[PDB]
């Protein structure tokens, strides 16, 4: 079947939160709502179209009418922030589900990212290879900006990076490497790592002197 | 005992009619009833048995239904000779009781009689009293209204009518008004005339004769 | 609408449902309407209801909140509706839903579960809708559905995979008529839990696909089972093969058109009870084509066999001994048949056959000789039933195999005869004889000598000669109870004939010419004839052309209950012709000619009442006539029936189709 | 070939005996019952009652019980049905059929031809015939009609016939009318196409039973008096 | 409670057949009042229906379009499990594998497996390489001194992280993988400790990677 | 249970009439019919008519048309026939029969009535003693009843106590024109002069009854 | 008027035999017929009715065959009280007809001799002016016995009657009563009279006699 549901909706926390899930005469089957938080497992939330399971908080409730089944929770907080997936099994198809809902938590005040590198390990240098780890942890927003500096020159040349994720306590984290050679790790006189928070930045550097 | 009614008393119906008499008894007879047929002047004709049950040597249109305290006769295709009276009997006791009967006549269109007047014979005006006959010849209705006119005067009561059976074919009765009077009354007038009114016909026509002239 | 503990609202035309219903209902009626919803809303405050039937309407949908309005609700019938699609939220919260009526809601297939959560149905009825299938779940629920009912669908196949959902349910009813199954998948049948009954009326299958259907049949739990009208032309011992295996006691064969019965067909149940072969057209009973039903206890074959072809002369034949296998049939039913006669073995075997019912069985059976009932010597048969069988003359003898014969209906044939009394020989238990409605019976003294033991003696329009002997020929039925000689118009009877009948209780006499023979100028005085009847309880005396009454004809009948002297031309009544009836409880006297109602007559017969019946009679409005009428209807107990319509005077003309009930009594 | 043949007319005065005879033959005359039949000028159907050849059992309708003696003779195949003492009131016709038992019930298939009593204070009188023709010039249309006029007799039936029973189609016999004498008058016509004047002999001939009278007669107009 | 432990390959050569096992713990996989099933999670947040499966009186087993003809469910009434069986893989069947359990009577999910992860690539299943990261010479007045291990060179994903083997649990901080520009992945995972108990307190990590059949386990040597 | 119950016999006078009597007992008189037989001796028998108990209604046989006339007394439960001009051909035995459940038998019978035409009045019996002039093993005893008319007597020994061994021969026709009967009986030697032998002869025409003991022993 | 012709004129068959009587119905009477047996004085005892039907309390013995005008009365192994005189009767239409009757005597294989005894005049019946002598013989068979009267050596004529009883119910033997009757006169003219005894029972013709004045 085609079940569709709207890609992002934010709201503030502590605020009635609505979720939409549109489909033709979707008012005549039980709908369900599962939760899903990125590196877990989904768990669901909402059988029954407004039945809350075993272990599951009175905030979630639920309604099924006409072409929308729409999902409520009110007094939004942090740790509500996750994916949202509609299910109905209706015909031989057996489970239908939907687009899916990404909900966002705003503020939560901003905080200073914490900024530590580490330089390759001996036992790398014995291997003869060379990489340097840039580890930034909790701040918000996660949208930053890092940039690697050999002295003055910057260098963006062998350079891995991933998207900044979430931790447990709601602020973002992210993880940086780049790879060299002992050599160029024993030439240059000092490599940096300068992370670009809000305009603000935050620097950590190292040298062959070590 | 047991009283039987039928019902309607007389009908009239066209050559190729679906005609349905009813037959009501007093008390429930059960299934034992009978439909017999009476030709004018002749002995009845067994036509149906057991109310439903078709004699032998009987027609096909006739049919028969109904049980308890209700039967029906049913004539599928009435034709030039079905008409007759039609009487139903029950059997349910050995005092059979038979219903008044019902009439039924034919529908046939209109039709102009044929008009012919008839003076007294000699031989009997030889006795002493003359005796003028009227006939109407094949006609449709049996309303027919026969005047007769001595010397342009209506006379009444003195005049007997007789009407014959419907034609074994056309359907058409046959109408004779006899007149009487004395011998001395035959020679003290002068025009005998017969007017006949009807249905058939427009204006009454008029069949005369004129004392000694014929 | 009518408030009687159940609302009731029918053909009231209501285009939407009641508000000022009282809160004490509990069951609603809401047949042929024009509701096209039913919102929750418009019941709430009726929670208490237990039965809700809405059918003959224009209902689209069901609202799921509804249910919950009526959490008592166990019988729900949504007959004949618009009722086209279901949900899983329709019937959801029912449920204490015991019955579902689903019909003719022109239901094309079913989604998902529907019921599942109806697990307390007992009985679904889904018929008269466009089902293609029998698939209604995808899980296994409804353990508690008893009847499921699927009459008049597109059903084309029974599939393992459809009906495995009521694997732990116990079926006792599974009505499949009217469908067009041209399949039976493999183990489909043992998919059920519990299948008692199968109903496969109107279902076209014949020999081979019933064959294969016995076969799906085999080693289950089934009871009942109904084939009727299958058109199943022919059967061999290959046709009902695997029923063999059940212990099946049910079984319905009828309107079949079943031409040829082969040997040993249904030897393979052993176990069957009831077996149903009414209608058929079957040419020739062969001797073992009965063979194993030694079980079965009751046994139909009214109209089994062919008509007669007339011109081709084709008899429908049963060969001898063909009922001998049936050892514990106790039922036998052949009426309405062509059977060319009974042959000297016919009946052979039936040792438990206590009914037996020719009625019409024979194209002819015009003589009854003493070899004609030979086969039944050994059963120990109670009831015999011989009528319309066209019987002319019955010789002497002609009983003596039947025994244990109590009872012997020899009524609407063409009997016409002397009763010489050995008619009767052997009948030494016999109770009642029916001999009403035939040719004539020619009475003699020792007509009814060898059955003394008679109690109902039935001889209703058979024109009895010499009934007016003097030795009656009525004497030695000494236990006579019952006596029935209407319709028979006999104008003469003597005195004695009611002699020695002083156990007689009940008297037919409707419908004679008794009239002259209670008049003053009869010779020798009016006949007494109800002498001696001490007993005499209903006594039937109407339509006689009775207009005179002695004083004394109903003197010895202190216990008569019940008189009827309607339909005569009665007027004036002597004074105490009612005073020895003080048990007296109906008078009918309707249709009479009365025209006076005094003390000195109706004194002691209006004592004790219940009942009075003179609806048509042309009473006189005068004191000296009815004054003591009106005043006792005015204070009487007894219920008469049309008091106020019928009682009509048809004088003097100032009364006039006058009601009596409405007569002044203050001027005498 | 089943038949039922009654007895001629009858006609006698209030206080005479009186006995129609009705005899069968073709079939089995001991076999069947037979039956009685009365009818009254212009009212339906009564029965009278029943007997059997064999043992001349009788069963008579309740009106008439004592009013009447139905009898039988198993010799000749003949029932009969008498009077001892005729009435005023015993003017009618009277059939005889056979009641075979069909059905289950008594239905009477074979009737005869009917027996008609006459019985009245009145005498017997011989009719008086007298011929019908239209002037001699009045005839030029397309078809005549000539006329037999049976005046003046008592008491039914009077059998008209043309040229000995030759002519059939084209006659017609009207009813009887009762003068006020207390007579009968019968008029009877023939009609015939242009050829009437003198073409054919046209002879109508009249029989009376009760006063056995037969009488022929030409008709012809004559042109003087 | 009811329990899923799901295993199976993480890495599943292309135009083969992809095996995935489903034992259950606190309900019997062939009986009724209990549906099962699978159900994959390709990257990217699209979460796809594959297959389910249930008991009545025959096996009753309802798949996708999807997965055509390329899929079978078959269930172990014996020991009380149930597989799944993918024929011809190509690199879009890689996905994050849930096993999920459905709840009569209206279907829902009251019950998930806590997921595998299968990849399609043809290679040949790598070795990660983990060194212990700790500060050359620490010696400074915070209250906090961060420990942490480094995982590098791996293939395929994921590797699981711990710290004393499960007893050090609040202040670990696992960092995402990246993807390096040779085609492996490297991995981070941190810790923060007091200072005051730097040489007076072990700290070991552990480390396991699921298709090289590799469990390595590391002390960090702290530095005075 | 049920006993019809008529005269022993009735002596009468040629031309005469007499009723016979047939009382009822045991059972309701207005049940049965009561029917009559005519028997004469070593004859047939011959069925007379049957009586109505109710109406009087009476079947008769065409012989017995004019010489047999039934009545019955309702009141005394009785059948009365009265037989008209009587001859010598009519003097024979008369009985009363009745029917049972089945009408076609003839259970009840009345001890019959005879009837002997002869103008002769009646005598009563001469009773003489009869003993032997001798013992032996078997000595015999006995009565002679001479000398009476009409038939029958009855002739008992010892009040009816003495029953076996006793021969009462039928009575015979004298030229004299006077019946004349003997009985006997046998009794052991031993018991002639121990106990008391007395004969009872009862005439029922001439009302006597006479007690002859045969002494000698 | 039907009637009733019966068969045979009389009967004799011994103990243990078969006998059958036989009627025939000069008309129809169905089955209704009557079997009445009757001993000498007695009113006739039922013993059959309907031809084939046994009265409450007859012996099986008899028993009763049916065919067309032919009904018969058949008793197997005669008992020596079955004797007396039988009789039928039809129930058809009235009047009744009875039959003509068989008397059925029966046989024994054995010969039983009389016990002669001889009694003589009274003195009491002296005075009448009439003496009679009585000779009794005392349960013998056969029937066939001679009586001789003998007045002083000479046989009487004509003078002496003799009076038979019926069948033992029992043992079958008949007792006869033979009377010499003479007038006082003829009684007083001689002295010693005797009766003289000739059956095939005793050896020798047995005379018993008496004088006159001896008692
Ligand atoms: C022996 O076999 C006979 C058949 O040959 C049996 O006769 C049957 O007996 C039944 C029961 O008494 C009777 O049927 C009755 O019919 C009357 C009247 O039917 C009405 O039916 C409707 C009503 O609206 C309508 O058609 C008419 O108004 C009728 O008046 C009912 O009142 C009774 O309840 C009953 O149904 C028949 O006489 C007959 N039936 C058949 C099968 O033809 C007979 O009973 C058998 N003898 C015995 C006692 O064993
Ligand atoms: C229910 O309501 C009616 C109407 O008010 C009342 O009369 C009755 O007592 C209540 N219940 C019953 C049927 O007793």
């Amino acid at each position: 079947s085609v079940l569709t549901q709207p890609p992002s909706v934010s709201v503030a926390p502590g605020q009635t939160a609505r979720i939409s899930c549109s489909g033709d005469n979707i008012g005549s089957y039980y709908v369900h709502w599962y939760q899903q938080k990125p590196g877990q497992a989904p768990v669901l939330v909402i059988y029954e179209d407004s039945e809350r399971p075993s272990g599951i908080p009175e905030r979630f409730s639920g309604s099924n009418s006409g072409n929308t089944a729409t999902l409520t929770i009110s007094g939004t907080q942090a740790e509500d922030e996750a994916d949202y997936y509609c299910s109905s099994y209706d015909d031989p198809n057996f489970q239908v589900f939907g687009g899916g809902t990404k909900l966002t938590v705003l503020g939560q005040p901003k905080a200073a990212p914490s900024v530590t590198l580490f330089p390759p390990s001996s036992e790398e240098l014995q291997a003869n290879k060379a990489t340097l780890v840039c580890l930034i942890s909790d701040f918000y927003p996660g949208a930053v900006t890092v940039a690697w500096k050999a002295d003055s020159s910057p260098v963006k040349a062998g350079v891995e990076t991933t998207t900044p994720s979430k931790q447990s306590n709601n602020k973002y984290a992210a993880s940086s490497y780049l790879s060299l050679t002992p050599e160029q790790w024993k030439s240059h006189r000092s490599y940096s790592c300068q992370v670009t928070h809000e305009g603000s930045t935050v620097e950590k550097t190292v040298a062959p002197t070590e | 005992d047991i009283q039987m009614t039928q019902s309607p008393s007389s009908l009239s119906a066209s050559v190729g009619d679906r005609v349905t008499i009813t037959c009501r008894a007093s008390q429930s007879i059960g299934l034992y009833l009978a439909w017999y047929q009476q030709k004018p002047g002749k002995a009845p004709k067994l036509l149906i048995y057991a109310a439903s049950s078709l004699q032998s040597g009987v027609p096909s249109r006739f049919s028969g239904s109904g049980s308890g305290t209700d039967f029906t006769l049913t004539i599928s295709s009435l034709q030039p000779e079905d008409f007759a009276t039609y009487y139903c009997q029950q059997g349910n006791t050995l005092s059979y009781t038979f219903g008044q009967g019902t009439k039924v006549e034919i529908k046939r269109t209109v039709a102009a009689p044929s008009v012919f007047i008839f003076p007294p014979s000699d031989e009997q005006l030889k006795s002493g009293t003359a005796s003028v006959v009227c006939l109407l010849n094949n006609f449709y209705p049996r309303e027919a209204k026969v005047q007769w006119k001595v010397d342009n005067a209506l006379q009444s009561g003195n005049s007997q009518e007789s009407v014959t059976e419907q034609d074994s074919k056309d359907s058409t009765y046959s109408l004779s008004s006899t007149l009487t009077l004395s011998k001395a009354d035959y020679e003290k007038h002068k025009v005998y005339a017969c007017e006949v009114t009807h249905q058939g016909l427009s204006s009454p026509v008029t069949k005369s004769f004129n004392r000694g002239e014929c | 609408t009518v408030s009687h503990e159940v609302a009731d609202c029918s053909h009231l035309k209501l285009t939407q449902v009641p508000d000022d219903l009282p809160t004490n209902i509990t069951v609603l009626n809401l047949t042929h309407n024009q509701l096209r919803r039913l919102p929750a809303a418009n019941f709430t405050r009726y929670s208490q209801l237990t039965s809700l039937d809405v059918g003959f309407n224009t209902i689209s949908k069901l609202e799921p909140e509804l249910c919950q309005k009526l959490p008592m609700l166990k019988v729900l019938n949504l007959q004949h509706n618009e009722l086209s699609q279901l949900s899983d939220k329709t019937f959801a919260f029912c449920t204490n839903l015991t019955e579902l009526h689903l019909m003719s809601n022109s239901i094309q297939k079913i989604k998902n579960n529907p019921f599942v959560k109806q697990k307390n149905l007992i009985t679904l009825d889904l018929s008269h809708n466009g089902l293609s299938s029998t698939k209604l779940g995808t899980q296994v629920q409804l353990e508690n559905l008893q009847e499921l009912l699927l009459s008049n669908n597109k059903i084309q196949a029974l599939k393992s995979e459809e009906l495995d959902i009521f694997a732990n349910s116990s079926l006792k009813k599974l009505e499949l008529s009217s469908n067009q199954i041209k399949e039976f998948s493999p183990g489909c049948f043992h998919a059920i839990g519990r299948l008692f009954g199968l109903f496969l009326n109107n279902v076209q299958l014949g020999p081979s696909l019933t064959e294969k259907l016995c076969l799906e049949l085999a080693n289950t739990s089934i009871r009942n089972l109904s084939l009727s009208n299958s058109q199943l032309s022919t059967t061999s011992n290959t046709t009902f093969l695997g029923l063999k295996w059940t212990n099946l006691t049910m079984l319905d064969l009828s309107y079949n058109n079943l031409n040829v019965v082969g040997n040993d067909s249904f030897a393979w149940l052993p176990q069957l009870e009831y077996f149903f072969l009414e209608y058929n057209n079957i040419q020739h009973l062969f001797s073992h084509s009965l063979h194993g039903l030694f079980n079965v206890r009751y046994l139909n074959l009214k109209r089994s066999f062919t008509k007669q072809s007339i011109s081709l002369a084709s008899l429908p034949k049963i060969d001898d001994f063909s009922f001998q296998w049936l050892k514990c049939l106790e039922h036998l039913n052949m009426e309405d048949n062509d059977i060319p006669g009974i042959k000297s073995n016919m009946f052979t075997g039936l040792i438990n056959l206590k009914y037996l019912s020719l009625s019409n069985s024979f194209t002819s059976l015009r003589t009854l000789t003493n070899e004609t009932f030979v086969s039944l010597a050994h059963s120990p048969l109670h009831i015999l039933n011989l009528t319309k069988n066209k019987i002319s003359k019955i010789e002497s003898d002609a009983f003596s195999w039947l025994g244990h014969l109590e009872v012997l209906d020899l009524g609407l044939n063409e009997i016409g005869q002397e009763l010489t009394g050995q008619e009767w020989r052997g009948l030494e238990n016999i109770f009642e004889i029916y001999l009403s409605y035939n040719k004539y019976l020619q009475l003699t003294r020792n007509s009814f000598a060898l059955v003394p033991s008679l109690q109902r003696l039935m001889l209703r329009r058979v024109a009895l000669k010499n009934v007016d002997s003097s030795p009656s020929p009525f004497q030695p039925l000494r236990n006579l109870t019952i006596l029935d000689l209407s319709n028979n118009n006999i104008a003469n009877i003597n005195d004695d004939m009611l002699e020695g009948l002083e156990k007689l209780e009940i008297l037919d006499l409707q419908h004679n010419n008794l009239a002259r023979l209670w008049k003053h100028a009869n010779p020798g005085g009016p006949i007494y004839f109800l002498k001696g009847l001490s007993h005499l309880h209903i006594l039937n005396l109407e339509s006689n052309g009775f207009d005179e009454i002695p004083v004394e004809v109903f003197k010895d009948l202190f216990e008569l209950k019940i008189i009827d002297l309607g339909l005569n031309n009665l007027n004036t009544l002597p004074a105490s012709v009612f005073n020895n009836q003080v048990s007296l409880k109906s008078l009918n006297l309707q249709k009479n000619l009365i025209t006076s109602v005094e003390k000195k007559v109706f004194g002691p017969a209006f004592r004790n009442l219940t009942e009075l019946d003179m609806r048509f009679n042309p009473f006189d409005c005068t004191c000296e006539s009815i004054a003591w009428f009106v005043n006792w209807i005015n204070e009487t107990h007894t219920n008469i029936p049309e008091l106020s319509s019928h009682y009509l005077c048809n004088t003097p003309p100032h009364y006039h189709g006058f009601p009596v009930r409405l007569f002044d009594t203050s001027s005498c | 070939e089943v038949q039922l043949v009654q007895s001629g007319a009858e006609v006698k005065k209030p206080g005479e005996s009186l006995k129609i005879s009705c005899k069968g033959s073709g079939y089995s005359f001991t076999n069947y019952w037979v039956g009685w039949v009365r009818q009254m000028p212009g009212k339906g159907l009564e029965w009278m009652g029943f007997i059997d050849p064999s043992d001349s059992y009788t069963n008579y309708a309740p009106s008439f019980q004592g009013q009447v003696t139905i009898s039988a003779d198993k010799s000749i195949s003949t029932a009969y049905l008498q009077w001892s003492s005729l009435k005023a009131s015993d003017t009618a016709m009277y059939y005889c059929a056979r009641e075979l038992y069909q059905g289950y019930m008594d239905t009477f298939d074979s009737w005869g031809q009917g027996t008609l009593v006459t019985v009245s204070s009145a005498s017997t009188k011989g009719p008086s015939v007298f011929p019908l023709a239209p002037c001699s010039r009045s005839t030029s249309e397309s078809t005549a009609a000539l006329g037999c006029l049976v005046k003046d007799y008592f008491p039914e039936p009077v059998t008209v016939s043309w040229n000995s029973g030759a002519l059939t189609s084209g006659v017609h016999t009207f009813p009887a009318v009762l003068q006020s004498s207390g007579l009968y008058s019968l008029s009877s016509v023939v009609t015939v196409p242009s050829s009437s004047l003198g073409t054919k002999t046209y002879t109508c001939n009249v029989d009376h039973k009760p006063s056995n009278t037969k009488v022929d007669k030409r008709v012809h107009h004559h042109h003087h008096h």
